[PDB]
């Protein structure tokens, strides 16, 4: 097999010699296809640098309250910083701003039950709960920053209550001249009279029947801040700690809106510990073993609605 | 007789060597296409952005131990302001841990942030700092982030501050490197860090360097005292020998580099803690490391800082 | 909550 | 001349040729080192892209395909002309 | 003795006779001088018809408040009828007009203890004490009144208080919108807010130490009005009975201005009766335990005060 | 006719005369009552000037006098001629 | 002898009869100078008048009663104004003695005054209504007057009005009339007077007349319907024999005069009490009389009248 | 004043 076998060979290095050219068509497109991929990758990469969008937002306006700030220019309830005269270090707190220019500086609002009221002096002192930018969150400002404000200036401040059943039906009642002291005084809760509102003063104590002291008993204007690790409170024997709470128990209470939350309203003896109401009551609008579906504090200047010319 | 030459064995030889180079540079030329669906796909993906609803806790302090002083006791995004002159930010509070009161300081733990970031994003910080649960009112869940350098300088310098360094390779198993202290100079310093008393079960890769390296291996790895290196910035350990050698490069991670590294925790994040030079962008070390305890070469699942003020 |  | 005179006018043909071969054999192994590298570098960007973007392409990857192959070209490289 | 007993009294009979046409000379004499002299006496009793002088007098100009009465054309100060909007009989008031044309009517005035503040309810609704045109006799106008003036129209009125201490230093504090409510609300007290005048805020509660409390607990805006036979305080056991006076308590006061009179000035807890102060102190101006020397409480339109123009 | 014959006339003078004494006794008892009436006039008078003038002389009023004087004129009326 | 006509007996007749004649003639004489002199000096002492500072009450209202009803508590001056239409006035209250709430409407008590006026004095009313204390700011004393018929008249008219009408001997013993009812008409029923219910310790002189009197003259005494009289106008009861007879005389009061009276609380202030015809201007019953009490010829010590309305 |  002479120029038979070679002769099969001196050609067939012809036939391979299609997979030379052929694979370098391959290497100069792959290589080409990575060079445009790394650069399509460098745009995605861009893409994913930023953090994800966070909806709550802050509002670049300050003010010594929610009023001052809605003076400035503040159209919407949002989260703000505050910071009261006498006060050293600024606030987030929840902003309520009507349509009429009211800006309503609110310190206390229930509305599912999600967080619990069951917290001690310092707690309560400084604040808990969630502050979010549609007030769709419960929590409790706190009574050192309830005193700054409530007393900045000594002008005065009125408390608006709101409550509603479990059966979407309202009701206001509101205090003129309402203020919180230091710590030094416990925080003690004072003011000048029950103003209108359809609630009912239950501040003012109310008439259990239990006995006939039941009504002073029940008061609460003048009383001073108690929690379970804090008395305070008329009652021999811990109002807070019982009723389990952060409140200013005279002897207990008529008013109680840091109480346990009962869903759906109705509660009874057998479902709470000691046995006496701690739900969330507001005695002279529903019945003691009535906790609200919702509950709101919130102040503003006295001027505010004792407006005119 | 006179030289043979069977070359023409050669036309079994190069046809075989050649049935190899050509199945090959063939699968390369599909795996592109994969990947160019897969970028596409994403782009995609990312028109539309993600997001999170993070409420803000009512308590607040001049950092997370304050606060945890305060009453706040659940670890989840907290507002801070240490500085009565900064603007608070939000950051994320470990309440419970060792007593609790951690600021977390930069966090990993899926990969989900590039940290191979510039100067300017290490400064202002960067990433998310805490997710929804479920879908609760609230961020307990801390995001893969860092603080920034400012803000952690600012931290360390109001008085004694303690590091804690935990991470976790992908057995689950868990170790810890605590320093009793710890500093970060202002930008001016090019933010350089300081660091003493360790206590831990990880290795202490920041004063002693690798434990396996030897002698001028190991010392160069040591990072006390080491200054602040990012891609686009360096100050590490180095001969500047133009571009060439940088600890610090793309898309791997800003730190303390000294002649380099002993531990990486800004690295690149290598999914099952396991890579190769070949995988590695520059055939480096670029992942999430700590030679002290799994050497280099294994990017851990879990890896955070977080510090808070010391009070012996 | 009255108490007695 | 034009008997076995022309073994070489084919030898410097095959050289030519073979050393074209050994120049491909380290250019695929650079492609194929940069693939196995790029491939990571992407699903990694991609999880980074997570933490950012509404949604994430479920991905993994198989540096098998990448390692064999590697083995593959190697295990011909190894040899002479 | 024929023509010699008769000789002695032939002739006789004229030496008598000189007591005859002479005893007619006296009644034909005295007889006019009573003529005249009834005509005298007559001219007397012309002289006394007139009752004694009263030094004190009232002016016919009439208005529905001292400023009102300033406006209408009144120059002096001195006591006026005046009949508020809302009112169905007028009543006497003192007016302070000065030449600024400002007329400011007064409610309030102490500066010799003369009168005694511990009325009751009623006492303090209509009124006590006394009305001068000099303004030197203290009294207390009357609830009602003070409602009704600071009421009608409802047109910002503006309270200023003036104190004088036993050393003829004084001091003001004025409160803008000023008003008091009707006695189906106790007469409550409420104030806009306190403008200036050196004295001090002492309405807004003062801090006495004894307790951190004492702050707010000694405020007065707000604040109903008590008597002894009247509670209505913040207090759990009457300020009012125990402190002596008709005041609006808030488990007491800061500022109290009918409180008792103590001479001097300076008084102890030992002279009180319960012991707690109950002079008439203003607390943002002086010591709990130093009553005034004298003391007012006059009212008049915000707009009298604010400054702007004039119509 | 100048002895005893001018003892008549005398006697219509004593008579003339015990007359114009007759006219006096009641024309002084008149003139007393007048006076004491008068006394008590001006005495209410004056003391009605109490309110009305700054002053009023302090009086008082003395009728004996007046009284113990009309006794003895009536003790002496009551003489015939 | 024949008439031995012993007028010579006459010639120490007379000479007696004639030194008491001007003893007396002459002691009258020297009684006028003095009056001359008493009279200059008062007339010296009127040049200049008497004065009071009555400073005026807060309270008032339509009447004493109502007044005292308003808290005020203290007898003195106070401004009352009955009828919305009239000037209010100045009137005298007794806080103080059958409970009080007594409008003073006439007052004797220490001749003061001069009673004895025409008719307009006593319509709108005369004297001093009260006088200064010791030195107080207050006229808490009344002085001797007369309200005026007018007034008294439009006050009874507003409802049963009861009259109360206290007098006092000059030994100090008090006694009282009082009158359920009391009504006096206005100008035109010429201020006609009418009572009932009468209970007292003094004696019905109104109604039933003088006790002592008898039929014939002791109804002509009787006060009740009877007319307002001042002695320049008269409506008493009488026959009009011109100037000659007239109840109501020179500087003698104005009052309801029957064929005279039964009681004269305006009649003359005769000191001591006692009084004879010879001393009386008139020679009749001049004084503040009530003979029902101490008859004729005594002027009491103090008399007054006094209303309230009666609400029983 | 204020009372205890
Ligand atoms: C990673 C490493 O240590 N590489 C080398 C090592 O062989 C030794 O330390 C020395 C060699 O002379 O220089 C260095
Ligand atoms: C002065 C005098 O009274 N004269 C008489 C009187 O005595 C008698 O009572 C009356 C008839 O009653 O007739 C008259
Ligand atoms: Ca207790
Ligand atoms: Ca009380």
């Amino acid at each position: 097999k002479m120029l038979e076998e070679i002769m099969k060979y001196e050609a067939s290095i012809l036939t391979h010699d299609s997979s030379i050219r052929y694979l370098q068509e391959i290497y100069n497109s792959n290589n080409q296809k990575i060079v445009n991929l790394k650069e399509k990758v460098a745009q995605l990469e861009a893409q994913c640098q930023e953090p994800c969008k966070d909806t709550v937002q802050i509002h670049d306006i300050t003010g010594k309250d929610c009023q001052d700030i809605a003076n400035k220019g503040a159209k919407q309830s949002g989260l703000y910083f505050i910071k009261p005269l006498k006060a050293n270090q600024q606030f987030l707190v929840y902003c309520e701003i009507d349509g009429s220019g009211n800006g309503w500086t609110v310190f206390q609002k229930r509305l599912d039950g999600s967080v619990d009221f069951k917290k001690n002096w310092i707690q309560y002192k400084e604040g808990f709960g969630h502050l979010s930018p549609t007030g769709t969150t419960e929590f409790w400002l706190g009574n050192e920053k309830i005193h700054l404000i409530s007393t900045q200036s000594a002008i005065p401040y009125a408390l608006r209550v709101e409550l509603e059943d479990w059966n979407g039906r309202t009701s206001t009642a509101d205090y003129a001249m309402f203020k919180v002291g230091p710590e030094a005084d416990k925080y003690r809760l004072t003011y000048a009279y029950f103003a209108g509102g359809d609630a009912g003063d239950a501040f003012d104590g109310f008439d259990f029947g239990d006995d006939p002291s039941d009504k002073f008993f029940t008061s609460h204007n003048g009383m001073q801040f108690s929690t379970w690790d804090n008395d305070n409170d008329k009652f021999e024997g811990n109002c807070a700690e019982q009723d389990g709470s952060g409140w200013w128990m005279n002897k207990c209470h008529a008013g109680h809106l840091n109480g346990v939350y009962y869903q759906g309203g109705t509660y009874s003896k057998a479902s709470t510990p000691n046995g006496y109401d701690n739900g969330i009551i507001w005695a002279t609008w529903k019945t003691r073993w009535y906790s609200m579906k919702k509950t709101t504090m919130k102040i503003i200047p006295f001027n505010r609605l004792t407006i005119g010319e | 007789k006179h030289q043979l030459y069977i070359d023409e064995t050669v036309n079994s030889n190069i046809p075989t060597n050649l049935r190899v180079l050509r199945s090959i540079l063939e699968n390369l030329r599909s795996k592109i296409q994969k990947l160019e669906s897969d970028v596409s796909a994403q782009m995609e993906y990312c028109r539309t952005p993600c997001t999170v609803s993070c409420n803000i806790p009512v308590v607040s302090g001049k950092e997370c131990e304050e606060i945890i002083r305060k009453g706040g006791e659940t670890s989840e995004m907290y507002l801070i302001q240490p500085d009565s002159s900064v603007k608070p930010y939000r950051v994320y509070c470990d309440m419970n841990t060792e007593n609790g009161g951690w600021t977390v300081i930069q966090n990993r733990q899926d990969g989900s942030v590039d940290f191979g970031r510039k100067w300017d994003p290490y400064k202002q910080g960067f990433g998310n700092v805490a997710t929804n649960t479920d879908g609760k009112n609230y961020c307990g869940l801390p995001g893969e982030y860092w603080l920034g350098n400012d803000k952690i300088s600012q931290l360390t310098r109001m008085g004694p501050t303690e590091l804690l360094i935990e991470m976790e390779d992908w057995k689950g198993d868990k170790v810890k490197a605590h320093y009793g202290g710890f500093t970060v100079q202002n930008e001016a310093n090019k933010y350089q860090i300081s660091v003493n008393k360790y206590r831990g079960t990880a290795g202490n890769a920041l004063m002693d360097g690798a434990s396996q390296l030897m002698g001028e291996n190991r010392t160069m790895t040591i990072h006390n005292g080491m200054f602040f290196s990012t891609y686009d910035r360096d100050n590490d350990g180095w001969l500047t020998s133009d571009p060439r050698k940088q600890c610090s490069k793309e898309d791997g991670g800003g730190w303390w580099y000294n002649r380099c590294h002993a531990a990486n925790p800004n690295g690149r994040y290598y999914w099952g803690g396991q890579y190769t030079w070949d995988m590695a962008k520059h055939g480096t070390d670029d992942g999430v490391v700590w030679m002290n305890w799994k050497g280099s070469w294994y990017s851990m699942r879990k890896m955070s800082m977080k510090i808070r003020p010391f009070f012996p | 909550g009255p108490r007695p | 001349e034009d008997l076995r005179s022309r073994i070489e006018v084919l030898k410097r043909k095959v050289i030519e040729k073979v050393q074209h071969i050994q120049l491909l054999q380290k250019n695929v192994r650079a492609q194929l080192v940069d693939m196995k590298r790029l491939e990571v570098d992407i699903d990694i960007k991609i999880r980074s892209c997570r933490g950012s973007c509404s949604r994430a392409l479920a991905r993994e990857v198989d540096l098998k395909d990448y390692e064999d192959q590697q083995k593959q070209l190697e295990q011909v490289i190894a040899k002479d002309l």
